[PDB]
C-alpha cells in the first residue's frame, strides 16, 4: 500500500507534508464486513 | 477516457509540520494522468495563488514519475473522479491556461489538449 | 459502454431519530453498465448482505436506467471502480457472478 | 438529487438516505470561494 519512497520524496520536497484522505463510507462499511465475514 | 486516471492528496505546510491542529492550513495536490504520463498538475494552497502546470510547459516543475512508480494507485483514498479534478481545474482558471500553452507551442499533445482543440 | 459507479449510505427508519452513534448504517450500491444496471449491492447492518446481479435477478433489482434515477446528479453518490469491487469481493460476489452465468 | 422516481424507490425498497460526506472536496472549494471573491 502507501506512495513509493520517490514519490514520498518528491512531495515531501516540492509541496507540503502529505495528509490522509477521509472515506466514513469506505471505512465503516469495511468495519461492518469485519464483524459480517468473522 | 479509461487511461485517464485522477489523483487528490491534501497536504500542509512543512513549516505547520509540527504544530497544533488549528494551526495546521491545508492544501491539496492534483494530477491527472494519460496513462502513464501526467498530463496536468494542479495545487491549492492556503497562502498563495493557485499553481496549474501542463505537460511539455512546466515538465522542471511537475512531478517526473510515472503513474506505476509513483504508487498512487495503491494510496488508499488518493483516487478522485474526473469531475473531482476538472471542477477544481476550472474554477482556477486552467482552461485559459492550458489553450494558452498550446497556442504558444510549449504544451505536449494529450488526452487534455485533444479534449480542449476539440471544444475550439 | 461507459462503467459507473454510485453508493447510497442508509439507516433504517427505526433508527431515523437516534443520536448519530446510535445509527447503524447500510450501504446500497450500484453498477451501471452504460444507461442498463448490471449489479446491485446491499451491506445491511443485521443481516446477510445481499448481491444482485441483472439476467438472474432482474425482479428485485432497481428497473429504472441510469438517467431516470437521477444519481448522476447527487453530489457524493458517484464512487470509482474499486469502491465497488472491494466490497463485492468481500461479499462474496465473484462467486456469486460466477455461478450465475452456469444457471 | 436523485429523480422522485429513485427516492420513492429507495425509500420503500431500501431506506432511509444518508449523506456521503467529502471534507476534501468541501475544504477545496470553500478556499476557492475565498481566492476567487
Amino acid at each position: 500500500s502507501g506512495t513509493s519512497s520517490a514519490f514520498s520524496s518528491y512531495f515531501n520536497n516540492k509541496v507540503g507534508i502529505p495528509q490522509e484522505h477521509v472515506d466514513h463510507d469506505d471505512f465503516d462499511a469495511n468495519q461492518l464486513l469485519n464483524k459480517i465475514n468473522e | 477516457k479509461r487511461q485517464q486516471r485522477f489523483f487528490r492528496i491534501p497536504f500542509i505546510r512543512p513549516a505547520d509540520q509540527y504544530k497544533d491542529p488549528q494551526n495546521k492550513k491545508k492544501g491539496w495536490w492534483y494530477a491527472h494522468f494519460d496513462g502513464p504520463w501526467i498530463a496536468r498538475q494542479m495545487e491549492l494552497h492556503p497562502d498563495k495563488p493557485p499553481i496549474l502546470l501542463v505537460a511539455g510547459k512546466d515538465d522542471m516543475e511537475m512531478c517526473e514519475l510515472n503513474l506505476e512508480e509513483t504508487g498512487l494507485t495503491r494510496k488508499r483514498g488518493a483516487e478522485i473522479l474526473p469531475r473531482q479534478f476538472e471542477e477544481i481545474w476550472e474554477r482556477c482558471g486552467g482552461i485559459q491556461y492550458l489553450q494558452s500553452a498550446i497556442e504558444s507551442r510549449q504544451a505536449r499533445p494529450t488526452y487534455a489538449t485533444a479534449m480542449l482543440q476539440n471544444l475550439l
